[PDB]
Order: structure tokens, then C-alpha cells, then sequence
């Protein structure tokens, strides 16, 4: 009796004569990658191919999980909405997941403050789970120490259905000076909570290129932990603000 | 030229070079997306006509971003052969693609017919292809190139070992190590995409991975897939260097985009003369795919093919040890499902044996595409028959951390045994010393990380 | 035996052998239709991991059709070899997957496993099969069979001449031949399917295939694939003899579907024994293809993998030179597009070099399915680097008269040129004679019909 | 310039050296097959695989194109319907194209001559063309040949979305000693006229096999001509009521 989402299967060691089985364990402590599973012929095993198969129908799942807003509202956030409606529309197009719909740009002016130093923006992305396990632990000790010892901080909020050049358009209606965007990458085979901070000094729709922006990417328990990565966002946003730099313009 | 033709009594008509060559492309999601798609069937097989009617000189005299604008245009441009280009000009697609098809074209026809080309033209041809064409086209244009391996021979199948972690912890990174070399992959490269992109973070892998290399005195090399900018820094400080990298794109938008500077890689190439642990005379590695240029703004309303083989002619000029395409990498928005993405991998393979760099491909999907590991395992053996250079290794093709399905070390040694293909000569040879190979075969003690150990 | 499996917390619970097979089957349009397909991604993975589990014992003490009920499942339980059954009837379905794909399980070990089989227990085991087990494990077990070729033997690469005809015009079913041996097609068979079932035009038909087999002295079969109660009456009545067939159905009810006793192939086995123009010791050539029983009410709840599969049992029985799926013959409504053609390609292949017969495929598709020739041509390698015993040929693949399409005569040169394949000898040496290839590859002089004129 | 439909690009022949080019004429005149068309090393010819893409992008519209309800009723036939609505559940439920719908039993009671000896149906099956083309052409020949010099002819109907076993169903309901059915089989690649007769002797929904029908198929201008074949098929009728024997049952 077998599940193959278990501790027990993920550890499974399935190499069929060891030169060195206390090393195999060893390897596979090491990493969480897929390692020490043997090989039927040049095959992969069948017990390795089955959570391989039970992990991709988990996987699938969270690309079109989303948030409710009810979560979002009880946040204490403003939910806006770019210009895609369905999860579907979503994924197949971009260009309307990086500008805000015509009600957006309303909202934002109204209901946000003109010209901060350090805006923060979140988004669902392409994982609901990356912002959802994430959020707790990374939001208020990074809203702390932008507020905690800097200046102006700007009033955060959620963008529905946002790709990252959404924070062009964001930066350019709020005046704001650093944007930072905590977003949902792609999931991954065993792991959808895998969060991106992508931010820009002073961005222009019409100026700034992706290269413009730094990303740290990877936030989660097995990543860089949700606490400690909010104090590299803030170190980051304060070393922005200091030499006008935007991402590949920072020094050293 | 005629930009027209009537198709069952309906004349269609195109606006110019860059219309036909967008909509005589198969299907995809991304043309649709770029606005660049035909209508209908009838106005593909159209488009696919009077492109076939276009001679050579029609399509290298409109590239799809013009030579004064881009410095990508201008470089292919510059490379051509003008006495080759003159052999051909007059030559339609149609007859350039019977003619790379022809038993009757040697690879050393098609060495000097390929420097009368551009990108483009490349392109072209590739869309008048079906499947088949391309494979059995791409297999006749072998591409070799030397590093500490030799990479390209008929009869030979590479790998890159891609150790990823993500926290870049060097256990983790040397434990998919020992276990893809135990599958007999690395002869490629051993090639790590890290998190933290700094020199001593840089230098730590790069001694993570010449540690074994060095233990072992394996023949391959190392490869810290970083911005190129960052890698010339560790290098020139002191760090391992091997194989030095960069993603390209093909268009001068795409490539400030992705912020890099031509002259960046002609760094990249004399860092490598000077400091680079390589006995051959190639040592950089570029990877590119289709829709990098749409997702930048930067196609200029081309579509993703043509300006994927843009790529090839940009990686051309630098004479790389690999290059591979990462077909299915960013998601269904430019190809969509199995049938989409197996033949952009066939596109982008012909595309680049035509063009004639190191063509490999990274064989993989994303989880918000309509795809599985049964289309990874489907595009590889059609790859390896069409004699792909190389893909990739990782345990069960799982990236823990770029968050995507590629090919399985399994896989690999699947694909040699499956179609009697060997390693690399000089790593064959160190496989065999390790009692991992033999006969081009995996040993029973083949495997097995821990025999390392 | 366990019914039951938990996956991520949830418990799937199942009713019977019959649903775990037919909810493990990756996802086709014909699963759906029967109702017998599974839920979710969940449920198939579940279904799987249940499969996988249970013993051989297990699922050959459980045929889809009971025994009592079935002509087709006695002949199937009847054939086992009962002491190779006893060392295998505790093995799970999980061991019986390694074992075939272990590269320490010789052709002579699955030699004797095999007839310990059922078809229910060959079906489980590729329904636990990925692209690349179904391609790598078909190809580590060649059958070998002979008429006036030889066919199956490693290395070489065999095709059905299929010269088909709206009229059964004797001057173009001849011009379709010449065509197909001047791209070396014909060395499995030149097989008509006749538009009159009738003795007079029968032999007609077969005059005219022998016509050309006498005149050029070729090492072939003629066949003509009427039913076989009309072939049987031709041959007795002095139509020349070379492979009898029948279209054959996995279950009672669905031969008699066809119109099919047993004792009609019992029949033709002794026909073909007195008649036949057959050097060696095989004569019979059936063709298979899933969703035939579905189509016939006749598959009992099972799904159209185990019914096919049970199509290679009752095959076997009768020790055939080929047989073939015709893998998109039908349409959408059973097999819907690329991805699902090209799984039930692999499926079937597999399956039939399980049950140990002479295992080709008509890759194939048609116009009202999702589906275009890009799709033969990434099914028909696939196959060939399975070892895929043979495909068909048609010019350009376009059957005129059975409204589908086929691979190109085309398509087979190719497949023999990209992958260092020869026909069976006997016809190569032909053809070596007839100056039409050299060194496996067709000459200048090749591809033209003329040359027999 | 060239059209891929012509009658030119139809008969080209692509062999670039041949040994006998006057045969290779008569060869390529001698079928409809697209023999002669040569190679580029083993792979088609640009012009063949051209011509290839278009006839297929032109057969793919043949398949989902249905006749109007306008022409049906200008046949003066009724028009009935299987338990399918429309084209797309058509192609992938073909157990709903083997049913009558429930006004399509009351329609044919109520409008239909009871106890027929012989019952001609005629659907659009998988191609309109088929049945569009020939009508006018095979319908006349086959009403008169039955009847006139004959016996007992029911009433002709047309379905809409029939599949072959629901003329079962029909030879029940109307009580019918004979059913033939003329239905569009699958089109072919440059060929969409293709219709086939299948006929069968006293038809019982859970009884008759496959095998109890006779077929007689490839009726068009390229094959049986429509003419000839509805004389052929008044003969199968005349037969099949004597000898009182269905498909595999019949003699000779
Ligand atoms: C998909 C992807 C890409 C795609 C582009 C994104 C797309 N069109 O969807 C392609 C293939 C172009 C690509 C290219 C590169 N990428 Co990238 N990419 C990824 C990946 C797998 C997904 C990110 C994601 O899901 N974003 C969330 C979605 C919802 O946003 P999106 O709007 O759909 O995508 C935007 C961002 O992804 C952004 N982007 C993509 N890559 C990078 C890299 C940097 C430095 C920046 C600032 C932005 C950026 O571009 C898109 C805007 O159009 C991540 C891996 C990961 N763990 O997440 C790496 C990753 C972000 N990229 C990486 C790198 C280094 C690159 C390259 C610079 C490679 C190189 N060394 O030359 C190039 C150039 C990128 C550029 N400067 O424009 C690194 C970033 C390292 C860092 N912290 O600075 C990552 C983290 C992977 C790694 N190696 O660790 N990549
Ligand atoms: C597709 C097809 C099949 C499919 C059936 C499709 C399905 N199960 O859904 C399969 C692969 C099962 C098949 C099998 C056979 N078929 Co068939 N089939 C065809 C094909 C290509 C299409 C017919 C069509 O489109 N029907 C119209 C559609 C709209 O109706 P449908 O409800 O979707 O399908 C029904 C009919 O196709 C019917 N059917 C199919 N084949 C045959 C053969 C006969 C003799 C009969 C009475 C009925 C019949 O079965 C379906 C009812 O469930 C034709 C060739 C052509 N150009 O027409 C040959 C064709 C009709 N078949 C032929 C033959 C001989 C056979 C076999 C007897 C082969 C053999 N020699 O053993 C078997 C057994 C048939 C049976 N008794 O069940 C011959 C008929 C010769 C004749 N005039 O008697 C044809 C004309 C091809 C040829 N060789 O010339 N076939
Ligand atoms: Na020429």
C-alpha cells in the first residue's frame, strides 16, 4: 500500500545492486530532484514513472487554480483586474495581461497614492499557490521595513490576471518611482509555490526593456524562505532608489 | 516578383515578403497571437505557393527588419558569400529545397550553397517543408564542432548534464552530476542555469563542477548559463572556464531586450582564447526559441520561424560549440500543444543545420501547455534521427527550479540504444574506462550515482 | 487482488479488472465514447498505479469476455503454455514492464515469457508504457517471418504495395505497382483491396499482380483483400496464391460482425498449404485496428487497447507472415487526432511483437479527423526505430478509392535512408538486379516507372 | 503561374530523367492515382506536395458542409433526423447517428406507406457531395426500375446524420421486406462524390450483423456511374426478395 504523493514515495530508492546504498541515501537527502531511482533497461522505473505521472496530474491542476477574491478582499487589499477576463484568455494572451483594463487605471488613480518611492504590486500569475502559501510571510515584514526606516511607501494592491510589463503602465500612473511586482511563475512538476519579485527604477512603457528590471526569482520554504527574501527586497529597494538604477544599470 | 497566386479559381493576394513567409507557416498559437497567421487552410497552401515561386534574390533583398535599423540584419548580410549568393540567386524555394533533399547534394555542395544564404532564405525553405523533409533534410547537413569533445558526427548522440537547484546548493548540484554521468550524459556539456547571478556564486559552481571533471579526468566542459557579462568577470578572475554562454534573439530590439551588446560576444570569444579550459577551437554556447522576439515587442510583425532563423544566423558569425533551440520553454501563447511543438523542433533543427551551426535541442514543455512527457519522448527519437546534436539530461527531466519537463537521463541512453548512436568519441572512450559503457551500451553497473563512490 | 489505490490523500476505488484497464489507457475519443474512460488525470494515474500492481494471474484469470461466451478468449487460454504461465502468474504487472524493457532479457528469454501470456495481460503492460517503453521495448523483440521475403529481421525495413483502384482498372492498379517497386516497395506484399467481391475479378486482379511478378521474376506476394471466403474460392478455382486475408475482431460477436468463423482461417491455413505460391512457411495476413469492436457492439464494456490486443492473441494462433493495424482507418470518433493516432501507433506495435506476431502498421489517417500527412510521417519513423516490420504504399499516400491517407511509396525510401535500413534480401537483391538501388539507396535511375518499359 | 486545382497541374509529371517519357504519359493518364510525379532525393516534389496541401485544406471544408434544408424539400422528399442535432456530435457519436430521434419515428409512421417491399433511404452520411451531386442521377433510374417492372416501392425520405445501422430501425418501423440505403462515405483526398448502397434483407435492431448487408460502393462520375448503378442495385433488390437472403447470405 503505496501513495505515490507520500514522503515515503518521494524517497524511494529504486537502484537495483548498490555499488555504495548508504551514498544513494546520502544523494537523495541531497537534492529534490529525482535522483537514485534505477532504470529498467535505459528506462526509467515503473514506480518513478508513476509519481512522475501522479505529480503532472497535481501540476496541471494549479495552472488554472485561482484565487478567490474574498481571500483578496480579506487581505485587506485593493483586487484590480488587467484586460483579460477568463484563465483561459489568460493563457494564450500576453499583450492584454500586461496593460490594465479601462475601470483599472480609474481605480488605481483614485484609491492609491500619487508618487511613492517603492510601490509594491502582487499577482496570481501563472501560480495561485506562489502568492497564496507565500503571502503572510512575506508581505507585512517587507511593507515593515520599506515604511521601517526608509520614506514613502506606496499603498499595495492586486493585479488579476497580470503579466510583469503590467508594472510599466502601474509606474507610470502612480508616478511611482520604485515598482517591485511579487508574481506567480510557471509551476513547476512537484512544487507550484515558487513566487518572483520583478522590479524597476522609474519605468516608461514606451523606454524601459526587460533587461531594465532585476529579478530574484525562487521565493518559497525550499527556495530563499518568504522571510528573509522580503529583507533582500528591501536592502534591493533602498540600493535603487540611492543610484537611480534600474536592473542591469546597477552597480557591481 | 508575384506577390499572388489563385488557388481552385480564388486569387489570393499578399501585401509583401514578410506576409507570405508568416502565414505559409503550419498552425501555431503565436502567429495567431502575433496577427501574422493565415485565414484559412486554402491561404496557407497559397502563401506556401507563391513563396515557393520567390527566387532566392527576392527574399535576401527583404529581410523583415530592414539593414539600416538592425545590427542582426546587417551581420547576416555582411556574412554572405557574394560568389555563392550569385550561384543561387536566381533559384526559387522550391528548387533550393529540392536541392537540399537531393541524394544528389553532397554535404560539401551544401557547405558552400549554405554561405550564399540568409537567414530568411533559410526560413523559407523550412516552410515548404513537411515533417519528414525536415529530418531527412537535417540529417544530411551534419555540423561538427570540437570542444574537449567532439560534437556532430554521424553515428554520435549527445547531452548536456543540466544539474539545476534552487538554492544553487552544490550537494544537490553534484548528486545530478554523478547520476547523469552514470547515464553516460555530459559530453555536451555540464551546464548549470544558477539563482544568484555573482562571481563568487559563479566561481563556487564552476569548482563544484571541475571537481568531478578534475577527479575524474572526464573529456567535456563546464558551463555556468549566467548573463555573458558575469561569466567574462569569473573567468577573468580566476574561475574554471569552459563553455560561455548566452541567450540570443534576433533582432537588435530582442537583443537590448534581453540586454546584450554584439560586441559582448566578441568578449566572450577572446576571454575564451585567453583563459578557457578547451583543446578545440569552439567554445561558445547560445540558445535561443520561437516567440522571444514576439514576447519583446521585437518582431517587427514577423513571424516566430523567420525570426528564429535569425537566431541561427546571429550564432553563425561566432562559430559556437552548441547551439539549441528550447522549443516549448515559455508556454502555449506561441506553441501550443504536441503537434505544435514537435514541429517547431523539427523547424528550428533544420533550420539551424541549414545555417550550419551545432544544432541541438532542448526537448520540453511547460505545465500550462497542453503537452506531456510522452511528447518530450516522441520529439527527441524524431530529433535523433534527423541526427539533433545533442539535448538535455536531468533525473526524469524534472527542473526543480526553471520549472518545466525536459528529457530524462534515461532518455539519452534510450535514444543511443535505440538507434545503435554512440557518445562523443573522447567521453565514449571515458565510459568505457569507467565501466559504465560498453559497445555504445550501459553495463549493468550503469546507473548508478554511487559508483562514483 | 487490490481494487483500490490512494493518491494525494483521496482514496480510487474500482469495480473490476475490466475498469482499472480501461481507465489507465491514456486519454482517446474512443474511451470517452465506449463511457469506459477515466475521470480525471487522477483517476488514469490511480487506475495505473492499480494496474501496476496486479498480477499476471490476476488479469489472465480475468478476459473481458468470459470463456464460456467467447470462441475468441477460449482460443486465447487455450494456447498458453502452462509452465511458462506458472513462472510468471506472480509477478505484478509492474515486474512484467521491467522485465521487457531490461536489457538483460534477451530476444530468447521473451521467447518463452511471452507464451505464458494472455492479451489481457500483454494490453496491461502497455498501458503502464510510456512513448519511449512502447518504441524501446517493441524494438528488443523482432519476429521473423517468411514467404517468398523475409520479414522482421533487424536492420532491414519492409512495405505493402497497395495498388488500389475505384474501378479495379487492371492498367491503373499496374501503373500504381511499377511506380511502388521503382521506390522498392512491394517486399511485404502487393496487396489490392478489389471493389467487387468476385471470383472472376479476383483473378483478374491477381492475374495482373502476378503479371508482373512473373515478367520481372520478383521475390513477393500477391494479394487480394476481398473477404476470405471469396479469396478461398478464387485460389481453389486456379487464381494464383500468395497471402490469404481477413480483417479480424477481438471478440466472437465482432467476427461475426465480419462475417468471420474460425474454422474459415483453419481453412485457409489449409488452402494456402495446397495452393499457394510460398517458398516458406507463412500465408496468412490479417489486419487489426482500434475501435472495430466498439463499432461492432462488441466489446463488452472493455476498452479498444485490451480489444486490440485480443485481435494479436487470436493473430498468433494462426502464425500469420503479417499483420497490421490500420491505425486511423475509422475516424475522430475513435481516434481524434495526432497525439491519440500516434499513441495507439505505438500501442498496437507493441502490443502485437508482445503476443510475438509479424507486427506492422498502416499509418494512417483521415479527412474528417484531426489529423494531416506531418502526422504519418512523425508516426511512421517513430515506428520504424521501433523496428516496425512494415507500412504501406501508396503514391503520395492518397488512396483513391478507400478515401484516406496513407504513407508515400516516398516515405519508405526515406525511412530506409535515414536509418541505414534494407528491404527483406531477397527483394533487395531484386532490386540490386533491376539497377534500382545500391547500398540501400535508391540509384538516379530510381523513382521512375519508365524503367520497366 | 499555375493552379494547383487545374486540369495542368493535375497531369504534370515531375520525373526529371526518364527512360521512356511517352510511357511515363500513358502511365499518368491510365489512373487518377498521383503516379509520375518523381522525387527530390527520397522525399516528394515541391509541386507534389503543393498540390497535395491543397486538395487536402479543400477535402477537410467537403467534410463539414451539409446540403440545405431548402434542397432537400425542393426534392419533394421529407427530410427526417437522427438523434444527433448537429455536424460536430455527428463525428464523434456515431451510436446517436444509428438512431432515429423520437419525432423521427412518429414522422415516418404518419407519412410513410406501411410494409414496403422495397424502402429506399438516402442520407448525407460523411459527405454532401456525394449525395448532392448524384441525386438527380440515380434516384429517377432506381424509382422507376423497382416499381415500374415490379413490385410494392415505399416512399423515399432523406436523413439527416445517418450512420449505416440505422436503417435497421427503419426496415422495423416501416415494416420493410428490403432497405437500401444510399449514403456519402468519408471523403477521399481529391474526391468528395464517393456514395455507397448499403442494402439489406429484413432488418431486426438486435439481430442483423454487418455481414447481412450487401455493399455496393465508389458510385460516382469516376467510378460506377450513377446510372448503371441504380440498375445494379434494382437487381440486388429483385435477388435479395427472391432468394429472401441478405448480404454474406445471398449466393453466387
Ligand atoms: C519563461 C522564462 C524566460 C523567457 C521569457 C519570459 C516569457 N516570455 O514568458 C525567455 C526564454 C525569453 C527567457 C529568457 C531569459 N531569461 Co528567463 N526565465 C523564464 C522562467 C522559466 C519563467 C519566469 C516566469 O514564469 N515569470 C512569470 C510570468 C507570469 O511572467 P511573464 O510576463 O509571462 O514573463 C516575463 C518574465 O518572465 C520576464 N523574464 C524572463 N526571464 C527574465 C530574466 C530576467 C533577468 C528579468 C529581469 C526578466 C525576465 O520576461 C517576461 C516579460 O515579457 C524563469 C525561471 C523561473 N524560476 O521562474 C526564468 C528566469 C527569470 N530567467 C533567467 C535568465 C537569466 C534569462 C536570460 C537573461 C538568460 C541569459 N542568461 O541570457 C534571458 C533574457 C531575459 C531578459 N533579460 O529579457 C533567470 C533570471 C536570473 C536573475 N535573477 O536575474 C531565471 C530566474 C531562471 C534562472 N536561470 O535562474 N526566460
Ligand atoms: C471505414 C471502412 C471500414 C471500417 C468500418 C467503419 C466503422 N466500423 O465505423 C472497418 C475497418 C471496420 C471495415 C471493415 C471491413 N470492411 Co470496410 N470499408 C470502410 C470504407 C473505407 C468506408 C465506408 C464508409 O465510409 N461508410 C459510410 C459511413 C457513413 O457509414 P458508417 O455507419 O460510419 O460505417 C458503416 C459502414 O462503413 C459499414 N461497413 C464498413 N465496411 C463494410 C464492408 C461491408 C461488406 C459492409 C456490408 C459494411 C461495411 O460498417 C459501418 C456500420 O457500423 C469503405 C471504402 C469506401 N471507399 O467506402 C470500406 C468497404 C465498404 N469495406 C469493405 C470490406 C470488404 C470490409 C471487410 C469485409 C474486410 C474483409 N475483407 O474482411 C471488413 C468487415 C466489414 C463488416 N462486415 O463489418 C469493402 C466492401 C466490399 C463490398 N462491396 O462488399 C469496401 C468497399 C472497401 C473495399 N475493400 O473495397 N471497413
Ligand atoms: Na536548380
Amino acid at each position: 500500500a503505496l501513495d505515490l504523493g507520500s514522503a515515503e514515495a518521494k524517497a524511494w530508492i529504486g537502484v537495483e545492486n548498490p555499488h555504495r546504498a548508504d551514498v544513494l541515501t546520502e544523494l537523495r537527502r541531497s537534492t529534490v530532484a529525482r535522483v537514485c531511482t534505477g532504470r529498467a533497461g535505459p528506462r526509467p522505473r515503473t514506480q518513478a514513472l508513476l509519481r512522475f505521472l501522479a505529480d503532472h496530474s497535481r501540476s496541471k491542476d494549479t495552472v488554472l487554480k485561482e484565487v478567490p477574491e474574498e481571500w483578496v478582499k480579506a487581505q485587506g487589499l485593493l483586487e484590480v483586474r488587467s484586460e483579460i477576463s477568463d484563465k483561459n484568455l489568460y493563457l494564450t494572451r500576453p499583450d492584454m495581461g500586461r496593460r490594465l483594463c479601462a475601470e483599472a487605471v480609474e481605480a488605481l488613480k483614485a484609491q492609491c497614492v500619487a508618487n511613492p518611492d517603492v510601490q509594491v504590486v502582487i499577482s496570481d500569475g501563472l501560480s495561485t499557490d506562489a502568492i497564496t502559501v507565500n503571502y503572510e510571510e512575506i508581505l507585512p515584514p517587507l511593507m515593515a521595513g520599506l515604511k521601517q526606516a526608509g520614506l514613502k511607501v506606496g499603498t499595495p494592491f492586486f493585479v488579476r490576471y497580470g503579466r510583469v510589463k503590467i508594472e510599466d503602465q502601474i509606474g507610470e500612473i502612480l508616478g511611482a518611482k520604485v515598482v517591485i511586482l511579487l508574481v506567480g511563475e510557471r509551476p513547476g512538476l512537484g512544487q507550484s509555490e515558487s513566487l518572483s519579485c520583478y522590479a524597476v527604477y522609474s519605468p516608461r512603457m514606451a523606454t524601459t526593456v526587460e533587461a531594465d528590471r532585476t529579478c530574484i526569482s525562487n521565493i518559497h520554504q525550499g527556495g530563499t524562505p518568504p522571510v528573509e527574501a522580503a529583507a533582500v527586497i528591501v536592502d534591493l529597494a533602498k540600493r535603487m532608489l540611492e543610484q537611480k538604477a534600474s536592473g542591469i544599470n546597477m552597480t557591481r | 516578383m508575384k506577390l499572388k497566386t489563385t488557388l481552385f479559381g480564388n486569387v489570393y493576394q499578399f501585401k509583401d515578403v514578410k506576409e507570405v513567409l508568416a502565414k505559409a507557416n503550419e498552425l501555431r498559437s503565436g502567429d495567431v497571437l502575433a496577427g501574422v497567421a493565415a485565414a484559412s487552410s486554402q491561404e496557407r497552401v497559397a502563401a506556401k505557393q507563391v513563396l515557393s515561386e520567390m527566387t532566392v534574390a527576392d527574399i535576401r533583398n527583404n529581410p523583415v527588419i530592414a539593414y539600416e535599423d538592425d545590427c542582426v540584419t546587417r551581420l547576416i548580410q555582411d556574412d554572405v558569400n557574394e560568389t555563392a549568393y550569385n550561384q543561387i540567386k536566381n533559384w526559387s524555394i522550391s528548387e533550393l529545397r529540392e536541392y537540399v533533399l537531393s541524394d544528389e547534394t553532397s554535404v560539401d555542395d551544401i557547405a558552400f550553397t549554405r554561405k550564399g544564404l540568409t537567414s530568411e532564405v533559410v526560413a523559407a525553405v523550412a516552410k515548404i517543408c513537411s515533417n519528414a523533409d525536415l529530418i531527412y533534410g537535417a540529417k544530411k547537413m551534419p555540423v561538427i564542432k570540437k570542444a574537449n569533445t567532439t560534437i556532430g558526427i554521424p553515428g554520435t548522440f549527445s547531452a548536456r548534464l543540466q544539474p539545476n537547484d534552487t538554492r544553487d546548493d552544490v550537494q544537490s548540484i553534484a548528486a545530478q552530476i554523478y547520476e547523469g554521468l552514470s547515464f553516460g550524459v555530459g559530453d555536451a556539456v555540464i551546464g548549470v542555469n544558477p539563482v544568484t547571478d555573482d562571481v563568487e556564486n559563479l566561481s563556487r559552481v564552476l569548482d563544484t563542477i571541475y571537481g568531478v571533471i578534475d577527479k575524474f579526468n572526464i573529456p567535456t566542459q563546464g558551463c555556468v548559463l549566467a548573463h555573458v557579462t558575469t561569466q567574462i568577470e569569473a573567468i577573468r578572475r580566476g574561475a574554471p572556464g569552459g563553455l560561455i554562454f548566452q541567450s540570443i534573439c534576433g533582432s537588435e530590439k530582442g537583443l537590448k531586450e534581453f540586454g546584450v551588446e554584439l560586441a559582448m560576444l566578441d568578449e566572450a570569444r577572446a576571454v575564451g582564447a585567453e583563459f578557457n579550459r578547451i583543446a578545440g577551437e569552439n567554445c561558445l554556447y547560445f540558445e535561443t526559441g520561437q516567440g522571444s522576439a514576439l514576447s519583446a515587442g521585437a518582431n517587427f510583425g514577423a513571424d516566430q520561424v523567420t525570426m528564429e532563423a535569425r537566431n541561427y544566423g546571429l550564432a553563425r558569425h561566432y562559430d559556437p560549440f552548441i547551439v539549441n533551440t528550447v522549443v516549448g520553454f515559455i508556454g502555449p501563447e506561441y506553441l501550443y500543444n504536441d503537434r505544435q511543438i514537435i514541429r517547431a523542433g523539427l523547424e528550428d533543427h533544420f533550420m539551424g543545420k541549414l545555417s550550419g551551426i551545432s544544432m541541438g535541442c532542448d526537448c520540453c514543455y511547460t505545465n500550462h501547455a497542453d503537452a506531456d512527457q510522452n511528447l518530450n519522448e516522441n520529439l527527441m527519437i524524431l530529433l535523433a534521427t534527423a541526427g539533433c546534436n545533442y539535448i538535455m539530461g536531468m533525473p526524469l527531466g524534472d527542473d526543480i527550479m526553471l520549472n518545466y519537463q525536459t528529457t530524462a537521463f534515461h532518455d539519452t541512453a534510450t535514444v543511443r540504444q535505440l538507434l545503435n548512436l554512440r557518445p562523443s568519441p573522447e567521453f565514449e572512450r571515458w565510459l568505457e574506462s569507467m565501466g559504465i559503457m560498453a559497445n555504445g551500451r550501459l553495463t549493468k553497473r550503469a546507473g548508478d550515482p554511487s559508483l562514483f563512490f
